[PDB]
């Protein structure tokens, strides 16, 4: 996952 | 109180989703809320927006909602609920678009939108002393450090860099448009  | 409806429902929605993710697991919630990750999901319209609602770590939700409460809340009080709605829909949709482009659909967080609000409140203070919407000097510093930490990945879970750039861009573009008035 990538956190925005 | 300094939370308008819109500032408030968003805080609520993000908290509820974050609970869901602790209970059902991150993947389970992603499955339902992520940007379309299959051709069969493309008509599920909520997904172009609801990736904004998902947070993966306690520090993530907390920092995102602190900034939202503040800038989002400033924007609502001074400029009205509908301005914040539109910054929000536009930033979420556009950040989501660039993020999945660079890195695929597995991403989430309000921070595309927080970046839009940072760039927006700043540039609209600078080109319009008259909403008076402004980003206080100390807070430009805390915002810059925030920006920097994402770019150079200083957090230790990795970052939606497309969503960050896109987010800030949209907020600048809208401050520009808005200030170019009277």
């Amino acid at each position: 996952v990538r956190m925005a | 109180e300094r939370a308008g409806p819109v500032t408030w429902v968003m805080m609520i929605a993000c908290v509820v989703v974050f609970i869901a993710m602790q209970i059902l697991g991150d993947q389970e919630v992603m499955l339902w809320l992520a940007w379309p990750f299959d051709p069969t999901l493309k008509f599920e319209f909520w997904r172009y927006f609801t990736h904004a609602l998902m947070h993966f770590s306690l520090m993530h939700i907390l920092f995102n909602l602190l900034w939202w409460w503040y800038l989002g809340g400033a924007v609502e009080k001074r400029l009205g609920s509908g301005k914040l709605i539109v910054i929000t829909l536009i930033s979420a949709l556009l950040s989501g678009y660039v993020q999945q482009k660079f890195s695929g659909p597995w991403f989430g967080g309000l921070s595309g939108v927080v970046y839009a609000l940072m760039g927006y409140v700043w540039l609209r203070g600078e080109r319009d002393p008259q909403s008076g919407i402004y980003l206080q000097r100390g807070l430009i510093i805390f915002a810059l450090i925030w920006i920097v930490a994402g770019w150079f990945d200083l957090f230790g879970m990795s970052m939606a860099n497309g969503a960050h750039i896109a987010g800030l861009a949209v907020g600048l573009a809208m401050a520009f448009v808005d200030s170019l008035n009277a």
